[PDB]
């Protein structure tokens, strides 16, 4: 159902509604999408829970 | 005679637009330059932020450049740099301005959900910011081609018009086009169709809407606004002195955050003025424009938008959108029981720091002093003999003292100041009731009442002694608090036998005499002879004597009791609640006078009394039930019982749950009513006898029984076991605190004590809160409710019955009928007999004479019902003051009202204080009862989808109420009988507004009083009905109107305005055009919404919209209230004031 | 703490302590329902004008209180005042009328 | 199957009171402003309020509160609406910009031609230089010197 | 509040529905929160912080 | 000192028209154009108003009366001073 009520269809699509979530107003880019959800819970930088 | 042109002392105020020409009259200069000051000699630069040629001199009758330094020179204009030489106070009054370069919105119309823009355009918001930002054109005036004239266009569709039509077609975008769309805008001709529009089509929706805003137009009209004006063309700048750049220690300076706004502004315009001059292509000068509109809308109010940041400050910049007293003082207070009623002890230093003024006038006044400077030096060295001139301006200057928590009016009292040596405050012991103040380092605040008529508003109303009742219900409230009654009653009191039993004296002097050479016990039983007088006859003392069988110590205490006073008052075991009822019947007797100085000697001889008792309390003096243990160890048989029950499956675990729950409670109360009976009688003593018992001397007993201080739960708490406590989960323990005090408690019953501790503190913390909350709404929404006539001479009133409920009188009728007015003569069981004749103030007496017959009710005058418009008559609203005469003239009734709801409100706890808010505000109830819309027999209609509707048959009447009731809900009603209206087609709570729509005015006024004094009166709180009358009164303020031939059909509208319009119309006019209408009921914070004065709702309302919406409207705020009164700082048009605004009130509007 | 007289804010003028010569009690709405129960205008009136706001006021009662005249000239207390230029610079005409 | 913003409405009247975050969320994708709902919040608290004791009057308060729906694209902030305006604007082609150049030469030689060809224009040079010899005025404030 | 997963309920106020309703969130030392939350309809939902 | 004002009420009813009345009174005596109508103990302007209303010789319409006639008294000295004035013709 969960699958259902999602507006996305593809990898590329689901960043692209997550960038405009996170930062909204402005365009998104392919980079921009990787990059933002790579640094976010992915990066040894900007996430740790030691 | 010419009226007048220089300043008078004026009436009302009016706000309104301004226009661009209306701000350049204020505007003393432009302000053309983004700088403020030359930064090497501070001066300010010529016009700029900071200027002295449009503002004004740096310093006072001093010319910039320094060319007129004199105080002669004054009315001239330098020639170097134009600068008039006043005051620098001018520099904080002459205003100033800028000229933009190109329109801009002005923030607060634009954006305050009434977009006014807007809604006077008819034209949605989103397209209106579209033009605004040039990001669409719209039309303007599209006469007669293609086009509508509120159409807004896109740039190829633009293009592409323009090109069809040169002429006869206009379109623009940006502030200029809204400006010119406000400006085409004709009042007259939109309302001319509006109307005829209005004529034509029948339709709800429709004409709701038109009527809405053709009401809306035709208001602007009238304001004298015009459209343009939400358009900012010139836009003036505040005085440099309001938003000062004053210097600090190490060089630094220090300035307002409307310094940096301003700056933006004058930049980003001047900017486009060169841009302009430049000949930029459009996409810039766009863009600019754009930014002059943030710039400006940031100025006036950063509160929507982004939130432009100071200067290197992450803070946002505070914008224009978005009290201490001097001669007074405050300290550490204390005892002082030597004090008289009417003085506190006031420090030495104190009192001369705060008295200086007058200390210095009176010293140069006796010629002490040359001059005042030698006065300050002589007061500063402290030679002696100033100490003298000080208790001479001391002695008939009274002082007022206060306390951190304010409630009721009692919170603030004058006093007479004694000098004290000492930094602490001596504080009457009989006041410490009124004040909330314990001594356990609690701080009061003193206040001096500097002008002749504050030291006589002070002695005639602040003082102590003219207030020695509760305002909340006629009980004294200076009755003796601990140490005092624990004296009377340690001397009033007897036990079986002792020195001096059974002998015989002549009077209380020698039974004093008796017991202050040892010879008599204090408490024995002695007769003696007493003289004994009343007052009964007409106007005059009859005295009488006899021999009464009395103690040695009501004897002797028989002294301090003045004149009419009978002995049997002070024949008692004189209790706390008995030495209350002393002072009260000595008051309604006696008089003032009599009572005060009674009430002094009463506490002096219980604080004496109390000191020789040797009143103390040792371990020993809480007894433990010698039968505790046991009853312990039969409970705990109970619970195995239980549980051997439970192992076998007998019982369920609920069910096993609450019957161990149950075996403990009554364990509980088993051990309490075994120390209570233990530590109450059995002192077991004898008199010539074997023995013989009677209530113990036992010291804890004693405190507790006279009400000094504890109770049987306390004491219950001390001997007895403690309790079942629950889990913060709110569960409780079936395994309770079998230990108490006075054994040790093992770490787990203190552990889980803990909670029980942590939630009291913050619920109790929480609920002050919640009573000041409470307490302001209430002051707000009654406020201004002052007694403004004399007798408004209804014969309309509520009836008076006491409350008989469930068993016998929860609440006499002799409370409810005293101090109040007869609405109409009241008759003995046989009539042609007039007792109470018409309106009478009903007082002791009366009601006592009311008591003598059998009478089982009276119809009384009410605030709620009384006739007057804008207030209330003093005839119908009561007597209960600090005072037991009739309410004076001009007192304000609703602030006491509240203040007196809003005290107790700390010691309430469906029910609690949410309680009574819930009722005040007539929220409707979670699940409702629903009352018969119509008599007449009923019948269950149609089948269920959603709701079973069910079908009201009138018998004369048609029928077309037919209500759909969700059939889900259990019924009541009987489907084959006739029902009443206002009858219960359900169970359930009902909302008041029901009760005022289907059964009555007076119904539901007797609902809410009745449903908040049960929630009040369930916690031993006493409150007189007046002032929850007087919030109902409020309450119901509003109604709407039903027919017409006056005024609209569904205006909400004051009840006052509305019968004074229909009154008006009964008469005169059309012979009697008057609509009628449906009284409504407002909850308390709703109805505090509606205040006439704008400046009065600028205050606790949302104060932009506010300001906003009144200004469109070009509305004019008379004042006439009291906080409207106190924000512009002058006479309060109530009480002492009442007479002026009276007076002024009258020579206005008039010749 | 005491206070007869002493030193002044500079944006809305009201008393406050600079010297540890500590600033006025202050007076708050609560104690001004007190003073409004009471039938007490003028102790109010001198309470939030010419004690406190009044920049007039207050040297010109305290001339009058060494005089040896009890009385208030009360004026308009400087809080308004600021108001009605702080509304007053915005596109709001604010008018004082009548006479 | 779709129209947003009723919903988090119709639900918010339904069950009295939503939470400051409940709005949020259930605000449609079109208005995420944060000082959007500064006022929404009084707008839903006069008729029904929670702001996690209000007019029952209800009524205009939904019309224009989805008169504010319907005007939640631009989210205004200047900095936006320019970077979008500016970003329409083609690049140049090097040999674009020497065309531009071309028409501007044109342009202001024109206008020099114009100004060489009235008569005034001389005999105001001359008595202008008249004036500089005669010491009435100075050679930097006529010409900036001629070509040379 | 420790660094790890952490499971709430919210069960009663929550659309006054007796439904209850449940949540996990994830709260790092540093960095963005993860929320994982159910909804009336069963659908469930993610949120970053 | 008057620890009571009861009485003073008594005599005017209204009890902040006394107020202002002993405040009018108090007036008189303070800045000193008069002089008291009961022995003055010490007690200041304030107390011996009060008093004065006590015994039943001052009140609003008594004062007005005097000021009333103070006024004529006044009138009385200026009768040539100001019908001296005819320069105004
Ligand atoms: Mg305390
Ligand atoms: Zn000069
Ligand atoms: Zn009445």
């Amino acid at each position: 159902e969960t699958l259902r009520v999602d507006p996305t269809n593809d990898r590329l699509s689901a960043l692209v509604e997550i960038y405009r979530m996170m930062r909204p107003g402005e365009p998104p880019t392919r980079e921009a999408a990787e990059s933002l959800f790579e640094n976010l819970f992915f990066s040894e930088d900007r996430y740790d829970l030691s | 005679l010419k009226a007048q042109t220089k300043t008078e002392e004026f009436d009302a105020i009016k706000i309104a637009l301004a226009s661009p020409d209306m701000i350049r009259s204020w505007s003393f200069g432009e302000v053309k330059k983004p700088e403020t000051i030359n930064y090497r000699t501070f001066k300010p630069e010529r016009d700029g932020l900071f200027c002295a040629r449009i503002f004004g001199p740096v310093k006072d009758y001093e010319c910039l450049c320094g060319k007129y330094k004199r105080l002669k020179h004054r009315g001239v204009i330098c020639e170097k740099c134009g600068v008039e030489v006043t005051q620098t106070k001018v520099r904080r009054e002459r205003m100033g301005h800028i000229e933009l370069a190109s329109p801009t919105a002005h923030i607060w119309f634009l954006k305050s959900l009434p977009s006014r823009i807007g809604l006077l355009l008819d034209m949605p918001l989103r397209d209106i910011e579209r033009v605004l930002y040039f990001e669409s054109y719209v039309v303007i005036e599209g006469g007669m081609t293609n086009l509508e004239r509120q159409q807004i266009l896109t740039e190829e569709q633009y293009l592409d018009a323009l090109e069809e039509f040169g002429d006869e077609f206009d379109a623009k975008m940006g502030a200029e086009a809204i400006q010119a769309l406000l400006k085409s805008m004709d009042l007259e001709q939109e309302c001319e169709q509006l109307r005829e529009e209005l004529n034509e089509t029948n339709s709800e929706t429709k004409r709701k809407k038109l009527t809405k805003r053709i009401k809306l137009l035709e208001a602007f009209v009238q304001s004298g606004n015009k459209p343009e004006w939400m358009i900012l063309t010139v836009l003036p700048v505040l005085p440099p002195d309001l938003r000062p750049l004053v210097p600090l220690d190490g060089g630094r300076f220090a300035t307002s955050d409307l310094n940096d706004l301003y700056r933006r502004v004058i930049n980003r315009n001047n900017r486009l003025k060169r841009l302009l001059d430049l000949a930029a292509p459009d996409i810039i000068v766009r863009n600019e424009k754009r930014m002059l509109q943030e710039a400006v809308d940031a100025l006036l109010d950063n509160g929507r938008r982004g939130r432009a940041i100071t200067g290197s400050n992450k803070r946002p910049l505070k914008s224009l959108a978005d009290k201490r007293v001097d001669y007074s003082g405050r300290s550490v207070i204390t005892v002082g029981p030597y004090l008289r009623l009417h003085q506190c002890g006031l420090p030495k230093k104190m009192a001369l720091e705060l008295f200086k003024p007058f200390i210095y006038g009176k010293l140069e006044l006796r010629g002490l002093a040359t001059t005042i400077k030698a006065a300050k030096k002589m007061v500063e060295r402290e030679e002696a003999v100033v100490w003298d001139i000080l208790d001479e301006v001391i002695r008939e200057h009274p002082v007022l003292l206060n306390r951190a928590p304010t409630l009721h009016r009692l919170g603030i009292q004058a006093f007479e100041p004694v000098l004290i040596e000492g930094k602490a405050i001596q504080l009457h012991p009989l006041v410490c009731a009124a004040y909330n103040a314990d001594f356990d380092g609690d701080q009061m605040a003193v206040h001096v009442p500097l002008t002749l008529e504050a030291q006589l508003e002070a002695r005639a109303l602040m003082m102590s002694t003219n207030n020695i009742l509760s305002p909340a219900n006629g009980e004294p409230i200076i009755v003796p608090s601990q140490d005092v009654v624990l004296g009377l009653y340690y001397m009033t009191r007897d036990c079986v036998n002792a020195k001096g039993e059974g002998m015989v004296l002549t009077g209380p002097k020698e039974a004093e005499r008796l017991y202050r050479s040892g010879l008599a016990s204090l408490h024995a039983r002695v007769k003696v002879r007493i003289t004994e007088y009343e007052k009964d006859a007409n106007g005059e003392l009859v005295a009488k004597t006899s021999l009464k069988d009395t103690t040695v110590g009501r004897a002797i205490l028989w002294m301090i009791v003045p004149k009419g006073l009978p002995y049997s008052i002070v024949n008692q075991a004189l209790g706390k609640k008995a030495i209350s009822k002393m002072l009260n019947t000595c008051y309604r007797i006696l008089g003032l006078k009599p009572t005060v100085i009674f009430a002094d000697q009463i506490m002096y001889t219980g604080f004496a009394y109390a000191a020789r008792s040797g009143a103390s309390v040792g371990i020993d003096d809480m007894v433990i039930p010698e039968k505790k243990h046991e009853i312990i160890s039969e409970a705990e048989a109970e619970v195995a019982e239980i549980q051997e029950q439970f192992q076998s499956g007998l019982v369920t675990a609920g069910e096993r749950y609450n019957k161990v729950i149950d075996i403990w409670a009554a364990a509980n109360d088993r051990v309490s009513k075994a120390m209570m009976d233990n530590l109450q009688t059995e002192t077991v003593i004898n008199r010539d006898g074997q023995e013989e018992k009677q209530v113990s001397f036992n010291s804890i007993y004693m405190m507790a029984d006279s009400g000094a201080r504890g109770s049987a739960a306390q004491i219950r708490q001390l001997a007895g076991m403690r309790g079942l406590m629950a889990k913060p989960d709110g569960s409780i323990i079936e395994t309770p605190i079998t230990a108490n005090f006075r054994e040790g408690l093992n770490v787990l019953q203190y552990f889980i004590s803990t909670h029980g501790a942590r939630k009291g503190l913050a619920d109790t913390a929480l609920k002050t809160a919640n009573s000041g909350y409470l307490t302001r709404r209430l002051v707000d929404v009654a406020q201004d409710l002052v007694v403004t006539e004399d007798d408004c001479g209804t014969h309309e009133g509520i009836m008076m019955t006491p409350v008989i409920e469930g068993g016998d009188v929860k609440e006499p009728l002799r409370d409810r009928v005293l101090g109040r007015v007869t609405a109409e003569d009241v008759l003995k069981p046989g009539t042609a007999d007039i007792l109470v004749p018409r309106n009478t103030l009903l007082h002791e007496q009366w009601c006592d004479l009311l008591e003598e017959n059998s009478v089982d009710a009276v119809k009384v005058r009410s605030v709620v019902s009384c006739d007057t418009d804008f207030g209330v008559c003093a005839h119908c609203y009561g007597r209960d003051l600090a005072r037991g005469h009739i309410i004076n003239k001009g007192e304000a009734i609703g602030v006491i009202a509240a203040q007196s709801i809003g005290e107790p409100g700390t010691q309430l706890t469906t029910g609690g204080l949410p309680r009574v808010a819930d009722l005040f505000e007539a929220r409707r109830p979670k699940e409702p009862a629903i009352l018969a819309e119509i008599s007449g027999i009923v019948s269950f209609g149609k089948e269920t989808k959603g709701k079973r509707r069910l079908v009201i048959t009138p018998v004369d009447g048609s029928d077309p109420y037919e209500e759909m009731i969700p059939k889900w809900r259990q019924l009541n009603v009987f489907e084959g009988e006739r029902v009443e209206r206002g009858d219960v087609i359900s169970d359930g709570p009902e909302a008041p507004h029901d009760i005022l729509r289907l059964r009555g005015v007076h119904a539901v006024t007797r609902y809410i009083v009745n449903e908040v004094q049960d929630v009040y009166r369930l916690q031993g709180v006493k409150i007189n009905d007046k002032h929850i009358e007087v919030i109902v009164r409020q309450m119901l303020r509003k109604a709407t109107i039903v027919n017409a031939g006056s005024s609209d059909f569904l205006e909400g509208e004051q009840v006052e305005y509305s019968r004074v319009k229909i009154a008006n119309r009964e008469l005169e006019a059309n012979g009697k055009v008057g609509a009628t209408y449906s009284r409504d009921l407002l909850g308390i914070t709703k109805a505090s919404l509606a205040t006439e004065s704008f400046i009065s709702a600028a205050s606790f309302q949302e104060t932009t919209r506010v300001l906003t919406e009144a200004a469109v409207a070009g509305k004019r705020d008379e004042l006439r209230g009291l906080k409207e009164n106190v924000i512009v700082g002058r006479l309060i048009p109530a009480g002492t004031g009442y007479a002026y605004h009276q007076d002024r009130m009258r020579r206005r509007a008039a010749g | 703490h005491a206070r007869s007289t002493g030193s002044y804010s500079l944006v809305t003028q009201q008393p406050l302590g600079g010297k540890a010569q500590f600033g006025g009690q202050r007076f708050g709405e609560m104690e001004v329902w007190a003073l409004e129960a009471y039938g007490a205008a003028y102790t109010l009136q001198e309470m939030l004008t010419v004690k406190s706001d009044d920049v007039n006021g207050r040297t010109k009662m305290y001339k009058n209180i060494v005089d040896g005249n009890h009385q208030m000239e009360p004026g308009m207390p400087e809080s308004f005042n600021v108001l009605l230029k702080e509304i007053r610079s915005l596109g709001i005409n604010i008018e004082l009328e009548d006479e | 199957p779709q129209s947003q913003l009723k919903l988090l409405v119709t639900r918010g009247k339904e069950q009295g009171y939503l939470t400051y975050a409940e709005v949020n969320d259930h605000l449609p994708e079109d208005i995420v402003d944060s000082d959007q709902i500064e006022d929404i919040i009084q707008m839903i608290n006069d008729m029904g309020i929670q702001v996690m004791n209000t007019a029952d009057e209800d009524a205009a308060e939904a019309a224009a509160q989805v008169l504010s729906s319907v005007e939640s694209g631009r989210t205004t902030d200047p900095v936006r609406m320019y970077m979008r305006e500016m970003g329409t604007v083609e690049l140049l082609t090097r040999e674009g910009e020497i065309d531009i150049a071309k028409r501007i030469e044109d342009g202001i030689n024109q206008v020099q031609c114009s100004v060489a060809e009235y008569p005034e224009a001389i005999t105001y040079l001359l008595e202008q230089y008249d004036r500089v010899e005669a010491e009435e005025a100075r050679l930097s404030d006529l010409i900036t010197g001629f070509v040379d | 509040r420790s660094p790890g997963v952490f499971f709430d309920s919210d069960k009663g106020k929550t659309h006054s529905s007796g439904k209850v309703l449940y949540n996990a969130r994830i709260i790092p030392y540093r960095g963005s929160w993860l929320d994982f939350e159910f909804d009336p309809k069963d659908n469930l939902f993610v949120r970053i912080d | 000192a008057r620890v009571t004002v009861q009485d003073a009420v008594e005599k005017i009813g209204n009890r902040f028209d006394l107020v202002l009345v002993a405040a009018r009174r108090a007036r008189q005596m303070q800045v000193g154009g008069k002089d008291p109508l009961v022995p003055e103990e010490n007690d200041k302007t304030t107390v011996i108003a009060l008093r004065e209303i006590e015994e039943g010789l001052i009140n609003n319409q008594i004062l007005d009366v005097r000021e009333r006639q103070e006024q004529q008294e006044q009138e009385a000295a200026e009768l040539q001073a100001v019908t001296a004035i005819a320069e105004g013709r």
